[PDB]
RNA sequence: GGUCAAGAUGGUAAGGGCCCACGGUGGAUGCCUCGGCACCCGAGCCGAUGAAGGACGUGGCUACCUGCGAUAAGCCAGGGGG
RNA sequence: ACCGUGAGGGAAAGGUGAAAAGAACCCCGGGAGGGGAGUGAAAUAGAGCCUGAAACCGUGGGCUUACAAGCAGUCACGGCCCCGCAAGGGGUUGUGGCGUGCCUAUUGAAGCAUGAGCCGGCGACUCACGGUCGUGGGCGAGCUUAAGCCGUUGAGGCGGAG
RNA sequence: GAGCUGGGGCUAGGAGUGAAAAGCUAACCGAGCCCGGAGAUAGCUGGUUCUCCCCGAAAUGACUUUAGGGUCAGCCUCAGG
RNA sequence: GGGGGAUGACCCCAGGCGGUAGGGGAGCGUUCCCGAUGCCGAUGAAGGCCGACCCGCGAGGGCGGCUGGAGGUAAGGGAAGUGCGAAUGCCGGCAUGAGUAACGAUAAAGAGGGUGAGAAUCCCUCUCGCCGUAAGCCCAAGGGUUCCUACGCAAUGGUCGUCAGCGUAGGGUUAGGCGGGACCUAAGGUGAAGCCGAAAGGCGUAGCCGAAGGGCAGCCGGUUAAUAUUCCGGCCCUUCCCG
RNA sequence: GGACCCGGUGAAAUUGAACUGGCCGUGAAGAUGCGGCCUACCCGUGGCAGGACGAAAAGACCCCGUGGAGCUUUACUGCAG
């Protein structure tokens, strides 16, 4: 059994993200949650957002108990990009993307036998 | 200054093979002299800090 | 530096206005123009 | 919109989850060109914690169907189409089954 | 068993290739259309009795469209219709 | 809309479902978003909604790679993984042999000569009336109607001026 | 001071304006911009999209305001004899 | 090409078969029509994604599985907006460069406390710095709700945002004297009369229109979150009408 | 003040595809790509600018076009005057 959490339309890019995602995957929760915290990136803070939503996810819905816990996947796609004009010397007008990530974590009940 | 410019795209091998250096590493950490939770060294725990002199309160 | 806009509202409504263009001919066809194309404004606003 | 059916008849449902079941309509919609013939085609809508039933969740109503959907019943059986009788002075429906009136 | 000189082969992937699977992105493709297009009929002027086209208004609540004009999402009468 | 002082220029952008039955309520969360519950024939039909291709990005798996050098393929054998009763096949690639991109323009281009970042859509030998050959048929010292006229579920026929 | 400047005005496309540079005339003026003639014309450059089968050239002559374009001839092809 | 005489498709035999410009010949596929009031179809149309399978020299056609959910359309013929890889093609989407340059004046910051899910960035305090013929204040252009206040942070803000010139909603502009008009004329413009011009239209004395000029009567203070010579307080004045 | 490091935001020209070394040769005559030989473990960061006949701009010079425009005059032919 395993539980999952997943933001959509995140306003981050997905590269820069992807890289703290890589961070805790197939960590104990307890360690991945300690790490985000003492992490530092702006994308730790909605990585563990989405931990926490799936982990909530695990005891109170799929009946997983917490303490078995651990990451078994996490990765983090690309949603629709933010696409801004923005003015330039010679009046040129370049168009910059604010891209969007979808975040995933996946949950699993550590083999606890 | 005649304006260099890259000659050929390039490509996917090469530039993941750039960012082969560009993972993080995560924080070091060491647990609490008192606390349950888990704090970074010579620091002072953001929960309860510290003895021979006044920490910042959580107590 | 000084550009080429530089917004007066008398001489915008006397100069495109709609009674500028209903003296002269060529001005009264570019009413006709403006209407047999349906557009939303036949003359400036000011 | 010239539809068949109005407010006070009575129609069996042709076709579909509810077909074989008369009722009499409940409204008519010309406009969606469809009836509502409850107690038929029922379905369950959720709903929020404001006032009347604040604490209730579901309500039961029921959809309208289209208009094609059901015939008038005529009080004899099952049918008919209708047909449309003059005389004097004017007006009519006239169960074509046959043949009886239509009355409220 | 294990000291020891030569020979010799194996796993290893920071990262990367190809293959397979499952997704993200994107909106091609098929189907759908009450919009367009062509021909053929039909029909063919409006205006100082203030036209065509507008402005500003007009709803219990009304941003916009539609309608309508201070009688303002409408007033009177005839025909229709149920 | 937007762009232009103005005349003027001038786009993009259609689709849930048979029916809103458009997801009460609970959980994480500031919201967004998700997870259960529920609806539904179907919910990777959930409103950034039919189908959902390709470039592109990502996770997981198999094979491979850190003393080799190259238009990236190809021919051979061998290793490892897969499928199969077998002989057999699919994947991958270690070594060995061979190997100068596409198109365009040129006497001659891998060319250090033009064009192209990649993918998907759009994109260029037509039509009328004459002509001139050929071909398939009708009639043949003849052949053939034009306008128009009558007639017609998309029915034809008449008409000999030329 | 042949000064600078606000506001109101007039002059324009073979036309204006110019203490004259062919300057300026709405951010490119040896002839503005817009819409039309209009799909002007382009002996030039580029591009021309499925598959298989047979044959298979020329880059020479003559004339040409012709020379990187044509007309006739030559050489390819297909049908009948 | 020559036999076999099926009158050719079939079978032997024998030869030819590199190819650009270019000529010839066979086919494949796409859209539509007849075939069709038919046939296939929810026991699943078109389209999609796989196949190591079958047929075809090839273009293709089959078949099987997955997806998909309402169309498809034989044999045989007809008609064309019929096949893309290139045009510095056109339209869209998404890459590379790259987590690179940059984040827009070198006037300059620091701490405490508050608020809040979240604070270098919002509010208050203290300290420090910069402008001061300004980088302060008032008017005209021009702009047109940006004003004040409550709630708010998706986006806009080159970071952040609890803030805002941003989203929603409510409120806010008070004049006989200030500016303009029921006053004047200026360049110009328009124009009875008049004149000229194929048409359109061009001119023109009077008049009329036209202003930051001429003419004309309000000064000081208080008040609102937001207006004030406009409301209020006090002190003054103008023109019309009628006695 | 930049440049460098860390946290936030994050462009651009260009780009056939790349698994893109040196020499002596060869080749359309100036080779990362062909021959022979030499050299060379995989991947980056800060730096220099010799090469990719580096980018940009369908060379402005030059010639071609029975292409265009401005200008001249005792070129031709007209028109105003
Ligand atoms: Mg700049
Ligand atoms: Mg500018
Ligand atoms: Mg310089
Ligand atoms: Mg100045
Ligand atoms: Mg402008
Ligand atoms: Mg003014
Ligand atoms: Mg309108
Ligand atoms: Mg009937
Ligand atoms: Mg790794
Ligand atoms: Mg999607
Ligand atoms: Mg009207
Ligand atoms: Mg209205
Ligand atoms: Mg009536
Ligand atoms: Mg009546
Ligand atoms: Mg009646
Ligand atoms: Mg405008
Ligand atoms: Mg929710
Ligand atoms: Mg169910
Ligand atoms: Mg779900
Ligand atoms: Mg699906
Ligand atoms: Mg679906
Ligand atoms: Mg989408
Ligand atoms: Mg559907
Ligand atoms: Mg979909
Ligand atoms: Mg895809
Ligand atoms: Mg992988
Ligand atoms: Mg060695
Ligand atoms: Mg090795
Ligand atoms: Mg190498
Ligand atoms: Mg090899
Ligand atoms: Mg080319
Ligand atoms: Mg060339
Ligand atoms: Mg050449
Ligand atoms: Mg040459
Ligand atoms: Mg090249
Ligand atoms: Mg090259
Ligand atoms: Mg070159
Ligand atoms: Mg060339
Ligand atoms: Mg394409
Ligand atoms: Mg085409
Ligand atoms: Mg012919
Ligand atoms: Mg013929
Ligand atoms: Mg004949
Ligand atoms: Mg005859
Ligand atoms: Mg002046
Ligand atoms: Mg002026
Ligand atoms: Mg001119
Ligand atoms: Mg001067
Ligand atoms: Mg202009
Ligand atoms: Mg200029
Ligand atoms: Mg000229
Ligand atoms: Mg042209
Ligand atoms: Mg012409
Ligand atoms: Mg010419
Ligand atoms: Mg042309
Ligand atoms: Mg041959
Ligand atoms: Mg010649
Ligand atoms: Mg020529
Ligand atoms: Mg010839
Ligand atoms: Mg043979
Ligand atoms: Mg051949
Ligand atoms: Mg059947
Ligand atoms: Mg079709
Ligand atoms: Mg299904
Ligand atoms: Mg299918
Ligand atoms: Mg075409
Ligand atoms: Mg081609
Ligand atoms: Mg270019
Ligand atoms: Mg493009
Ligand atoms: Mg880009
Ligand atoms: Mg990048
Ligand atoms: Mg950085
Ligand atoms: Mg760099
Ligand atoms: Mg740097
Ligand atoms: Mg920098
Ligand atoms: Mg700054
Ligand atoms: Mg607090
Ligand atoms: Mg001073
Ligand atoms: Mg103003
Ligand atoms: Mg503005
Ligand atoms: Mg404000
Ligand atoms: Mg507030
Ligand atoms: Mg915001
Ligand atoms: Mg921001
Ligand atoms: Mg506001
Ligand atoms: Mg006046
Ligand atoms: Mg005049
Ligand atoms: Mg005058
Ligand atoms: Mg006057
Ligand atoms: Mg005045
Ligand atoms: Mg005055
Ligand atoms: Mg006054
Ligand atoms: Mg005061
Ligand atoms: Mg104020
Ligand atoms: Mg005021
Ligand atoms: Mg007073
Ligand atoms: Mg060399
Ligand atoms: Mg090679
Ligand atoms: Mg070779
Ligand atoms: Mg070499
Ligand atoms: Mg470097
Ligand atoms: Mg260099
Ligand atoms: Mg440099
Ligand atoms: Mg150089
Ligand atoms: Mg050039
Ligand atoms: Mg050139
Ligand atoms: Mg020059
Ligand atoms: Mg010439
Ligand atoms: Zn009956």
């Amino acid at each position: 059994m395993e539980a999952k959490a997943i933001a959509r339309y995140v306003r981050i890019s997905p590269r820069k993200v992807r890289l703290v995602v890589d961070l805790i995957r197939g960590k104990s929760l307890e360690e991945a949650r300690n790490i985000l915290r003492y992490t530092n990136k702006r994308g730790a803070y909605f990585v563990a957002k989405v931990l926490e939503s799936a982990a909530a996810n695990a005891v109170n819905n799929h009946d997983m108990l917490e303490d078995r816990l651990y990451v078994k996947a996490a990765y983090v796609d690309e949603g629709p990009a933010l696409k801004r004009v923005l003015p330039r010397a010679r009046g040129r007008a370049d168009i910059i993307k604010k891209r969007t990530s979808h975040i995933t974590v996946i949950l699993g009940e550590k083999h606890g036998k | 200054a005649k304006h260099p410019v890259p000659k050929k795209k390039t490509s996917k091998a090469r530039r993941d093979a750039r960012r082969s250096h560009h993972a993080l590493t995560p924080p070091t950490l060491v647990p609490c002299p008192e606390c349950k939770a888990m704090k970074p060294p010579h620091t002072v725990c953001p929960e309860c800090g510290y003895y021979a002199g006044r920490k910042v309160l959580e107590v | 530096m000084k550009r080429t806009w530089q917004p007066n509202r008398r001489k915008r409504a006397k100069t495109h206005g709609f009674r500028a263009r209903m003296r002269t001919p060529g001005g009264r066809k570019v009413l006709k123009r403006r209407r047999q194309k349906g557009r939303w404004r036949l003359t400036p606003a000011v | 919109v010239k539809m068949h059916v109005k407010k006070g008849d009575t129609v069996l449902v042709a076709s579909g989850k509810y077909k074989g079941r008369v009722g009499k309509v409940k409204e008519v919609l010309p406009k969606k060109y469809a009836v509502i013939v409850e107690g038929v085609n029922i379905v369950k809508k959720a709903v929020r914690v404001s006032p009347k039933y604040p604490q209730g969740g579901f309500i039961e109503k029921e959809a309208p169907l289209h208009a094609s959907k059901v015939r008038p019943i005529c009080p004899a059986c099952g049918k008919p189409t209708r047909v449309r009788k003059k005389f004097l002075e004017n007006g009519k429906k006239i169960r074509v089954c046959a043949k009886c009136g239509g009355a409220l």
